[PDB]
C-alpha cells in the first residue's frame, strides 16, 4: 500500500489487483512504477536477497512480543 | 466467565500508550520508503545539517 | 505538644500512632509495588531515569526494581536493603521475600486494631516461625548420590526458575545452556569463571554456548593467523619499555657516543629476555599488559602467536580453560606449565572478529553467546541467565530440594494453623494470622492468571489438610495437580532464606514506636 501511494498509485484498486493476481498462479507479481502498473516483477530485473526479509520479519515480531510483556512505567533516579 | 473483575486500569492505558507512540513513528517514517520516496533533513541543535534517505541515520 | 521548643528548625518527630501508620504505609505501597511480577503470568516494568541521561530499561527483578526507585520513606529502606541482601545471597527469591513481609505488616495493623500489644504479636510469630520452618525441614528430598535423578533435578530447578523471565519463550533451549554450563565448573563455585558475551543482532533462538574459549582480542602484525597443536605460555610481566629498573639511577656521561651505546644496551635487553621466553618451546603467548613493536616484531620473526591486553579475568579463565600457570621471570622452563588445546583461529560474528580455541584441554570454564533485537532484551536475557546460574550452583554445593506452585506454603500454613489451634490467649490470634499471610502467596500468583484464586486456595487448603502433602497450582490449565509428576522443584536453602528473611524483617519493624528525624543537609542550589 506505502508503494502505490508514494508513487501516485490507486491503493485500494492496487493491492485488490495484486491480491487476486497471486491467489490465482503466478507468485511474481508486483508494482511496476516505470509502467505505472501491475507487472511481473522479474522482467523488470528488480531482486533482492532473502535473508533480508527473514531478518526483517524475525526481528520485529521479536520486538512486539517483547513489547507486549509490558504494564507499567516508573520513574527513577 | 461471572466473575474475575479487574480492578485496575493502568495496565490497559500503558499499553494503549505504547502503541500509539509506536504507530506515530512507524507514520512518521513512512514517506521514506519506496523508489519514489523523497530524503529528510535533520538540523541538530548544535547546528550541523544532514540530508538522508536511510532509515537508521533518520 | 509542650510548649517548649527541645528540637532544631526542620527536625521532626512522629510518635506512636503517627509512627505506626507511616511504617505500614510504605511498607505495604513497597510490597504492592511488586507483587504485579509474581508467578508464571507476571509482567515487566520500564524504569527510565530523569537524572541518569535517560538511562532506559526493562525488567521483571525485584531487586533491579527496588535498588533504582528513590525512596525516603525509612520503613521502605529496611525491605530494600532486605531484598537487595537476599540478592546477594542466593541470588534468587527477591520479590516472594518482600511480597511477604508487606503481608505481614498488612496482618498487624489489624492486629494492633484489635488493642494487643506488638510484644505478643512478636511472641506468637517466633512460634509461628519455629513450627513452620520445622515443618519445611521435614519435607526436603535429598538427591544426589544418583547421577540421571540428580540431572534430572537440575533440569527441573532450571525450568523453575526461567518460567516467570522473558526467557521463557525458549524454556527448554535456555535450559540447555543453563546446566551444562554449571556441570563444567567440576564443583567450583566460581561463577565469575563463566563469560557471558551479549551482542546486537540476530534472534533470541540462536544463543549458544561454546565447547571451547573465545576472546575478544586482538594480535600484533606479521604474526601467523591460526596454529593446531598449539602450546601456550600465560604470563603477566612488563614487555613495554621493560626497564622500570625501580630504583632512582641517572644517566651522568660526557659524551654523545656513550647515550648511542646505553641505548643500544636498552635494546639488548628486550632481546635476551625475549630469547628467554621462546626457549621454553611455545608458539602462542598471552599477556595482560602491552607488548611494544620490537617485542612485536622478535615474536613475528619467531612465527609465534601474541596477545596483549589480556585482563586478570582473562588471564585467570585462559588459566582455567588450558591448564597453564600465570608464569614470570621466565629462568626455569622446567618448573613451569604450558597450556594445550587443539586449535586457535579467528571467527566473524555480528560485526566483530574473535580469538577462537578449539579442542581445550580442561574446559573448566566457558563463555556464553547471547543475541538478540534489542539492547533491553539482552541486558534482561543476562539479568535472568544470572538467577539461573546462581540458583544451580548453590543446588549443587547442598542437594535437596522441596515442590513449588504453592505446596510449601501450604505446608508452612497448615503445620502453623495446628500449633495454633493447640495454645491458649490472645497469642494464639497471632499465629493465625501468621497463616493468613502465608496462604497470600499461592493467592498473588493466581491473581496474575485470572483464575478464581479463592477456590483454588480453598481446593489447596483441604487437599493438603487430609495428607495430600505434594498438591500445587497447575497453570498451563489453571487446576490442582502433583508437583512431583509436574517437575516443578525448588531449592531448600531459596524457601529457608525467604521465611527467615521475612519473618526478620517483620519483627524488627514491629518493635518501633517512635520516629525522630535531624535537619536534611541542604543541596547548594548556587
Ligand atoms: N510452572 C510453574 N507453576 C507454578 N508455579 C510456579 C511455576 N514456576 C514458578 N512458579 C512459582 O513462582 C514463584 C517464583 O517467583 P518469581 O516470579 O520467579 O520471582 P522470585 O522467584 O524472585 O519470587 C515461585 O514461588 C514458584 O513457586
Ligand atoms: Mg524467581
Amino acid at each position: 500500500s506505502t508503494l502505490a501511494e508514494n508513487a501516485g498509485l490507486n491503493p485500494i484498486s492496487t493491492v485488490t489487483e495484486l491480491r487476486n493476481r497471486h491467489a490465482q498462479g503466478e507468485k511474481t507479481a508486483g508494482i511496476n512504477v516505470r509502467k505505472g502498473g501491475i507487472s511481473n516483477i522479474l522482467e523488470e530485473l528488480v531482486v533482492q536477497p532473502l535473508l533480508v526479509s527473514v531478518s526483517a520479519l524475525t526481528l520485529a515480531t521479536e520486538t512486539v512480543r517483547s513489547i507486549l510483556k509490558i504494564d507499567d512505567v516508573v520513574n527513577t533516579r | 466467565g461471572k466473575g474475575a473483575y479487574q480492578d485496575r486500569d493502568k495496565p490497559a492505558q500503558i499499553r494503549f500508550s505504547n502503541i500509539s507512540a509506536a504507530k506515530a513513528v512507524a507514520d512518521a517514517i513512512r514517506t521514506s520508503l519506496g523508489p519514489k520516496g523523497m530524503d529528510k533533513m535533520i538540523q541538530d541543535g548544535k547546528g550541523d545539517v544532514t540530508i538522508t534517505n536511510d532509515g537508521a541515520t533518520i | 505538644l509542650a510548649p517548649v521548643n527541645i528540637f532544631k528548625a526542620g527536625a521532626d518527630e512522629e510518635r506512636a500512632e503517627t509512627a505506626r501508620l507511616t511504617s505500614f504505609i510504605g511498607a505495604i505501597a513497597i510490597g504492592d509495588l511488586v507483587k504485579s511480577t509474581l508467578g508464571p503470568k507476571g509482567m515487566d516494568k520500564i524504569l527510565l531515569s530523569s537524572g541518569r541521561d535517560a538511562s532506559l530499561m526493562v525488567t521483571n527483578d525485584g531487586a533491579t526494581i527496588l535498588k533504582n526507585i528513590g525512596v525516603d520513606n525509612p520503613a521502605a529502606k529496611v525491605l530494600v536493603d532486605m531484598s537487595r541482601v537476599q540478592d546477594d545471597e542466593v541470588g534468587d527469591g527477591t520479590t516472594s521475600v518482600t511480597v511477604l513481609a508487606a503481608e505481614l505488616l498488612r496482618e498487624a495493623e489489624s492486629l494492633i486494631a484489635k488493642k494487643i500489644h506488638p510484644q505478643t504479636i512478636i511472641a506468637g510469630w517466633r512460634e509461628a516461625t519455629k513450627a513452620a520452618r520445622e515443618a519445611l525441614l521435614s519435607s526436603a528430598v535429598d538427591h544426589g548420590s544418583d547421577e540421571v535423578k540428580f540431572r534430572q533435578d537440575l533440569m527441573n530447578i532450571a525450568g523453575t526458575t526461567l518460567s516467570s523471565k522473558l526467557l521463557t519463550h525458549h524454556k527448554d533451549h535456555f535450559t540447555k545452556l543453563a546446566v551444562e554450563a554449571v556441570l563444567r565448573l567440576k564443583g567450583s563455585g566460581n561463577l565469575e569463571a563463566i563469560h557471558i558475551i551479549k551482542k546486537l543482532g540476530g534472534s533470541l533462538a540462536d544463543s549458544y554456548l561454546d565447547e571451547g574459549f573465545l576472546l575478544d582480542k586482538k594480535i600484533g602484525v606479521n604474526q601467523p593467523k591460526r596454529i593446531e597443536n598449539a602450546k601456550i605460555l600465560i604470563a603477566n610481566t612488563g614487555m613495554d619499555t621493560d626497564k622500570i629498573k625501580i630504583f632512582g639511577s641517572r644517566v651522568r656521561v660526557d659524551s654523545t657516543a656513550k647515550v648511542a651505546e646505553i641505548e643500544h644496551a636498552e635494546k639488548e635487553k628486550m632481546k635476551e629476555k625475549v630469547e628467554r621466553i621462546l626457549k621454553h618451546g611455545i608458539n602462542c603467548f598471552i599477556n595482560r599488559q602491552l607488548i611494544y613493536n620490537y617485542p612485536e616484531q622478535l615474536f613475528g620473526a619467531a612465527g609465534v602467536m601474541a596477545i596483549e591486553h589480556a585482563d586478570f579475568a582473562g588471564v585467570e579463565r585462559l588459566a582455567l580453560v588450558t591448564g597453564g600457570e600465570i608464569a614470570s621471570t621466565f629462568d626455569h622452563p622446567e618448573l613451569v606449565k604450558l597450556g594445550s588445546c587443539k586449535l586457535i583461529e579467528e571467527v566473524m560474528i555480528g560485526e566483530d572478529k574473535l580469538i577462537h580455541f578449539s579442542g581445550v584441554a580442561l574446559g573448566e570454564a566457558c563463555t556464553i553467546v547471547l543475541r538478540g533485537a534489542t539492547q533491553q532484551i539482552l541486558d534482561e536475557a543476562e539479568r535472568s541467565l544470572h538467577d539461573a546460574l546462581c540458583v544451580l550452583a548453590q543446588t549443587v554445593k547442598d542437594s535437596r530440594t522441596v515442590y513449588g506452585g504453592g505446596c510449601s506454603e501450604m505446608l508452612m500454613a497448615h503445620a502453623v494453623t495446628q500449633l495454633a489451634n493447640r495454645t491458649p490467649g490472645k497469642e494464639a490470634v497471632a499465629m493465625e494470622s501468621y497463616a493468613k499471610a502465608l496462604r497470600m502467596l499461592p493467592t498473588i500468583i493466581a491473581d496474575n492468571a485470572g483464575y478464581d484464586s479463592a477456590d483454588l486456595v480453598a481446593q489447596l487448603r483441604a487437599a493438603h489438610s487430609e495428607g495430600n502433602t505434594t498438591a500445587g497450582l497447575d497453570m498451563r490449565e489453571g487446576t490442582i495437580g502433583d508437583m512431583a509428576i509436574l517437575g516443578i522443584t525448588e531449592s531448600f536453602q531459596v524457601k529457608r532464606q525467604v521465611l527467615l528473611s521475612a519473618a526478620e524483617a517483620a519483627e524488627v519493624i514491629l518493635r518501633v514506636d517512635n520516629i525522630i528525624k535531624a535537619a536534611p543537609r541542604k543541596r547548594v542550589p548556587d
